[PDB]
């Protein structure tokens, strides 16, 4: 195997490309491909070789569709567990609601996703890890609200006032 | 048992305000080291002429 | 303890082995080209639709 | 009034789903593999000439 | 059905006879013998020959119609019946008192049950654009 | 070859059935074979024998959801009881493989690991929230919508429960019996002096015995 | 359906057991190098030869040998991931009337149930053909749930 | 269609009174039923990264609309709920919102 040449004699080691007539793929940008010709020792030493070519294409992603229709919701969505830090803690608050349904609404991001990921296991994705980063960021956040509502909402005449927790107030009140 | 009660509420007012500044931080340096990664994450300078 | 069993195919000519175990084992079964005999040792677990004699006595999987 | 609904709705419930499950709980294939014919079709039950 | 390459003048077409020695029209179908199919029913199914236009300086054809009717229980069961109930539940938040605090947990709770139902049939109505199924106006 | 040597390589998409057991899926190993031979000859006028002891996986591209632990393979004589001088030969090539588990791990253990957690955390909210149905009903729904999800990735196999299956089916289990309790809690949590009266055994056991072990107004 | 019943004759195979021949009236399966599938389990193998007399004689169709299998579902996987979750939930609607009118919010959670049920039918949908036949017992099962 | 009668659920939070305790609960089912119905625009329209399409960018404005409208709500829950003792009231908000806003006055007080 010998690589063609072009009207300068010069080696065409790529994949040559129509530049005119080529229609860029909708999801997939070629960046290089280079050809190499390979030559490799034959199966019983001594005895005839093998050779081979090989074309590497080398493919950026267009990430439009994944960045429009499931990040940038998903991001947005997964901001709203903020918000529970300013409803009151009381009846009628709604600190869990909030808080919960946005796991529901990650919970069907979770069914979107697993609809175009790959199924291997060499590696985990990007978009894996950021969900599972914003469902435990959820969780933590759920069981904050659960647990600032249990303080709140301590009645007088079952729950004791503790004077350390009232000397930790006074200390983070001065601090900021 | 109006004044304890105001006292717990108080209380509760002020650990979700501290909460809500170390849940912000997580959150956002968190979603910004993982989209860095995406963001380094580009087609390395190879020795080779571009493919068109 | 040991133990005399046949582990000879189907028709073939006996031949015999030295079974550690206590019970010698013959298993039939029939595909679409015929009958097949297996002779052994010990008293496996066969699938169904197969049919075992299991049996603790020197030479008596034939 | 709640109460009465709690006595009179999931005795219902429990009934129905009971009588839609013992369907296919008891639904078996048939003995035999034609309705009328009593032959099994095994192997065990060869019929010779 | 038709001859591919010769024409009137050189392969002529006609109406293929039953078993039965009659000018036949119609599919034969085998009373015995045919499943019929679970989700169709045949009402009518003649044949006929197509002859074309008179040229002045399209080849004839033997066509076989299938007449078929959609039988829509399934529909009936997973859509259409859900669909009622939520309705009849719509109709009742009304005589929910504003003091209980559950109209809109009851109301846009039905409307995500009938966005889940959007999703099933998302899978199964034809997807043209001349008409718009009479299930998609109801829902 | 001059000498009369034959050699014949051709390529073959195999599609070879295996008894896989699910018993410990996603931790599962698989033992897969297969059986060759020569359909219409038998071993008394074609004799097969195996090049090698292994299959080559010199060229063996790299599996991203398996790894092959063992390779080998092994010849069968077959014999039949009404014909003892022909034997019927196979050579039967098994691969004991290994599941990387990690995209099961990821897609189904972890979110259902924190549904778990989720379940317990509704009885440290208080009644007087009103949100303890809102929390519980909402893990209910999460794991019903996940449960798409699992349909979607686990296989539907019935010859076995999947190890994931029965911790999803603890789980579901587990928030159902959450919300039961929670249920007995919340009427509890209303009970008054104009329809109910308080048993001695409930004062005796909830107000004294137990608050012992533990610390509130009493 | 290249030859009629004039020009072959079909019929089952005859083997033979001690010197006594038997015509083999089933689908033979190995048992030995047998796997079951995964989700169905074989009750029945017959096999028969079937000559019709009212199509004609020089029919193809006339003669013909069925082998037959009666296979039934296990029903594992539907019993494990659908059905007992489906019930479960079904069965929790009557927690409503234990709920206080004052902190047990009813209604929502009697409109949840409503839509854990839809999802498992979203869920089944997908799984058996739109025939009209019958109406599926899971099917069955969730329209009385949801009526309910 | 779907959208569009999303879209107008969007805005109706803000006739939705403070005192009802099911403002969020609105805003946040509405989001909740634009996410499902994310799994039907998925399933039915194309799947293309080459240029962002039409309704691509209607679902996305629904999407940032109901987010701006939950996040608004909040801020008017915690308007609504300021305790006076803990948070006086600044001078500016009372001559914004008690004095210039002389429009529409069927109020009192
Ligand atoms: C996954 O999966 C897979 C599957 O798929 C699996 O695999 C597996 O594996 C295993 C292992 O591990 C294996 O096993 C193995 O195998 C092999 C083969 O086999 C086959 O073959 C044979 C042979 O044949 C021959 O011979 C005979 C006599 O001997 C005869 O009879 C025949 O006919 C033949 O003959 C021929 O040939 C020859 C040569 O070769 C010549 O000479 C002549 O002339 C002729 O020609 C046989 O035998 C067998 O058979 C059997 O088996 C079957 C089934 O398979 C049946 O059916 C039958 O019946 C039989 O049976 C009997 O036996 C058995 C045993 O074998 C028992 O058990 C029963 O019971 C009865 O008794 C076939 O066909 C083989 O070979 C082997 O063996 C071995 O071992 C045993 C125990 O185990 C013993 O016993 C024996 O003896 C042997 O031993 C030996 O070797 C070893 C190793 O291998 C060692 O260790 C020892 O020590 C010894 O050694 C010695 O000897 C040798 C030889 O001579 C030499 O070399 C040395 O040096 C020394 O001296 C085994 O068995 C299997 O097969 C497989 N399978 C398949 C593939 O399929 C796996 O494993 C899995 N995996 C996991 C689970 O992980
Ligand atoms: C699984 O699925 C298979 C089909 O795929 C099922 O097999 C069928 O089983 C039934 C019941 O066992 C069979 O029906 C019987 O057929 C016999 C034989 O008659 C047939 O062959 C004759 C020639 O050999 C032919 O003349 C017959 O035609 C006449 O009769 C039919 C039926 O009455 C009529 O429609 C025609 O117009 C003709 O008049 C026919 O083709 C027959 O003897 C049996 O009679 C029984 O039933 C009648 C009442 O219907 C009763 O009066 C009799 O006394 C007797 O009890 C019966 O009709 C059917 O042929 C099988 N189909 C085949 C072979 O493919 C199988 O049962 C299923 N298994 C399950 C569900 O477990
Ligand atoms: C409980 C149920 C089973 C748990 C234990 C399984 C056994 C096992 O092999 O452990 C494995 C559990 O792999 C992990 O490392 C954990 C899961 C991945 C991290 C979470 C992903 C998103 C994080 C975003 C928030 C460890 O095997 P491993 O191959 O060492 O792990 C892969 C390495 N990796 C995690 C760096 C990719
Ligand atoms: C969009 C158009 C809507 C069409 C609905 C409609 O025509 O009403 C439907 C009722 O309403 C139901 O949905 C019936 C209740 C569910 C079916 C269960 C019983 C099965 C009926 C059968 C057992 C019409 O259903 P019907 O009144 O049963 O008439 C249909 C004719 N059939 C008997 C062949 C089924
Ligand atoms: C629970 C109801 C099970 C009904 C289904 C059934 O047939 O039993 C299932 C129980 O398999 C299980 O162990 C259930 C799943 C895990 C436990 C979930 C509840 C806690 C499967 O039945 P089996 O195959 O006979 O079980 C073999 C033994 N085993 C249950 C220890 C695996
Ligand atoms: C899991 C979620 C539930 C936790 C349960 C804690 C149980 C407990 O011991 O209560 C503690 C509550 O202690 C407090 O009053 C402070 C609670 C944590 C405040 C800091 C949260 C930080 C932000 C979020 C990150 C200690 O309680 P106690 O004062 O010992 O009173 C007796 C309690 N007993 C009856 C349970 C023994
Ligand atoms: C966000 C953009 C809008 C910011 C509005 C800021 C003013 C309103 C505000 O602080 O009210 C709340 C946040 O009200 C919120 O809505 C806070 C939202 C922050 C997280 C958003 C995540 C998405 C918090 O109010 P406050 O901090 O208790 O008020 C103290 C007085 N001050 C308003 C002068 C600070
Ligand atoms: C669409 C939903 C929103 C509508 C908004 C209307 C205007 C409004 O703000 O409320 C008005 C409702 O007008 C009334 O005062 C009468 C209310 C209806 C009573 C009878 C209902 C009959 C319905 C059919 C049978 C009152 O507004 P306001 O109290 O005058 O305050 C000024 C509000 N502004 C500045 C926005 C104008």
């Amino acid at each position: 195997f010998v690589f063609a040449v072009d009207d300068e004699g010069k080696t065409i080691s790529k994949i040559d490309i129509d530049t005119e007539a080529y229609t860029e793929n909708g999801e997939w940008a070629i960046d290089f491909c280079p050809g190499v010709i390979r030559r490799h020792d034959g199966d019983s030493a001594g005895g005839p070789g093998e050779t081979d070519v090989i074309y590497s294409l080398i493919i950026r992603r267009k990430p439009l569709f994944y960045v429009i229709n499931i990040i940038v919701p998903c991001v947005l969505i997964s901001g709203l567990v903020l918000l529970a830090y300013f409803l009151p803690a009381q009846a009628g608050g709604q600190k869990c609601t909030v808080s919960i349904n946005v796991l529901l609404a990650q919970t069907v991001f979770l069914f979107l996703i697993a609809q175009k990921t790959p199924e291997t296991s060499l590696s985990v994705p990007l978009l894996g890890r950021y969900l599972i980063f914003v469902m435990v960021v959820a969780t933590l956040i759920v069981m904050n609200c659960v647990i600032v509502l249990n303080v709140s909402l301590r009645t007088p005449t079952t729950h004791a006032m503790s004077p350390r927790l009232r000397y930790v107030l006074l200390e983070l009140l001065p601090q900021l | 048992t109006g004044e304890e009660v105001s006292d717990w509420v108080r209380m509760g007012k002020a650990l979700d305000s501290i909460c809500f500044w170390a849940a912000l931080v997580l959150f956002l340096v968190g979603s910004s080291l993982i989209f860095l990664g995406a963001y380094f994450n580009r087609v390395p300078q190879l020795p080779y002429p571009p493919c068109m | 303890g040991s133990m005399i069993c046949y582990n000879q195919q189907s028709s073939q000519p006996p031949t015999t082995k030295t079974c550690s175990e206590t019970s010698c084992y013959k298993k039939t079964w029939r595909d679409h080209r015929g009958t097949i005999i297996e002779r052994g040792c010990g008293c496996p677990k066969v699938k169904p639709g197969i049919k075992l004699h299991c049996c603790r006595t020197d030479k008596c999987n034939n | 009034v709640d109460r009465l609904c709690l006595f009179v709705v999931t005795p219902i419930m429990v009934v129905g789903t009971a009588w839609i499950f013992l369907q296919g709980a008891y639904n078996q294939p048939p003995p035999q593999p034609f309705p009328g014919d009593p032959f099994s079709y095994l192997e065990k039950d060869k019929r010779f000439i | 059905f038709s001859s591919y390459s010769y024409d009137s003048s050189e392969v002529s077409l006609q109406t293929g006879l039953s078993p039965e020695g009659q000018e036949r029209q119609e599919v034969y179908i085998h009373e015995g013998t045919f499943i019929e199919n679970g989700q169709w029913e045949i009402i009518h199914k003649p044949s006929r020959l197509i002859q074309p236009s008179v040229d002045p300086r399209r080849r004839e054809e033997v066509t076989f119609y299938l007449i078929i009717r959609r039988k829509p229980l399934f529909y009936l069961v997973n859509v259409i019946a859900p669909c009622i109930l939520i309705t009849l539940l719509a109709i009742f938040v009304f005589y929910l008192p504003p003091d209980a605090g559950e109209k809109m947990g009851l109301s846009i709770f039905a409307l995500l049950t009938l966005t889940v139902f959007l999703l099933l049939l998302a899978d199964k109505v034809p997807e043209t654009s001349l008409s718009v199924p009479i299930i998609i106006k109801y829902l | 070859d001059y000498t009369g040597h034959i050699t014949w390589t051709p390529p073959a998409i195999f599609k070879s059935y295996c008894e896989i057991i699910v018993t410990h899926f996603p931790f599962d190993e698989q033992n897969c074979s297969m059986k060759l031979g020569t359909w219409t000859y038998d071993g008394s006028v074609v004799v097969i024998n195996p090049e090698s002891d292994q299959p080559d996986l010199s060229n063996f591209m790299e599996s991203g959801e398996w790894v092959i632990k063992e390779s080998r393979g092994w010849k069968h004589w077959v014999f039949y009881a009404c014909c003892p001088s022909t034997p019927y030969l196979d050579i039967t090539y098994h691969f004991v493989m290994q599941r990387l588990p990690l995209y099961f791990i990821v897609n189904v253990i972890i979110p259902c690991l924190l549904f778990s957690f989720l379940t317990g955390l509704v009885f440290y909210l208080p009644t007087d929230s009103g949100e303890k149905m809102t929390l519980s009903i909402s893990v209910l729904l999460s794991l019903t919508v996940f449960l798409l999800v699992i349909v979607e990735l686990i296989p539907s196999t019935s010859s076995a429960v999947p190890l994931i299956g029965k911790y999803m089916l603890f789980t579901m289990v587990f928030v159902i019996a959450s919300i039961i309790i929670t249920v007995i809690v919340i009427n509890t949590h209303h009970r008054s002096p104009s329809t109910h009266v308080m048993p001695e055994w409930v004062r005796k056991v909830f107000i004294d015995t137990i608050p012992n072990i533990m610390f509130f107004s009493t | 359906l290249k030859y009629t019943t004039k020009e072959i004759t079909l019929s089952l195979k005859q083997a033979e057991e001690d010197g006594r021949s038997y015509p083999v009236e089933w689908i033979i399966i190995d048992p030995e190098g047998f796997t079951e599938n995964g989700e169905w389990e074989i009750v029945h193998r017959p096999a028969r030869v079937n000559v019709d007399p009212s199509v004609p004689l020089d029919s193809p169709n006339r003669q013909d040998v069925t082998f037959y299998l009666i296979i039934r579902r296990k029903p594992l996987f539907y019993v494990i991931n659908i059905l007992v979750p489906c019930v479960l939930i079904s069965f929790m609607i009557n927690l409503v009337f234990y709920l206080p009118a004052d902190c047990g919010e009813k209604t929502s959670m009697a409109i949840s149930v409503l839509l854990a049920q839809s999802v498992f039918l979203l869920l089944i949908s997908k799984r058996l053909p739109a025939t009209s036949m019958a109406i599926p017992l899971i099917g069955k099962f969730l329209l009385f749930g949801m009526v309910l």
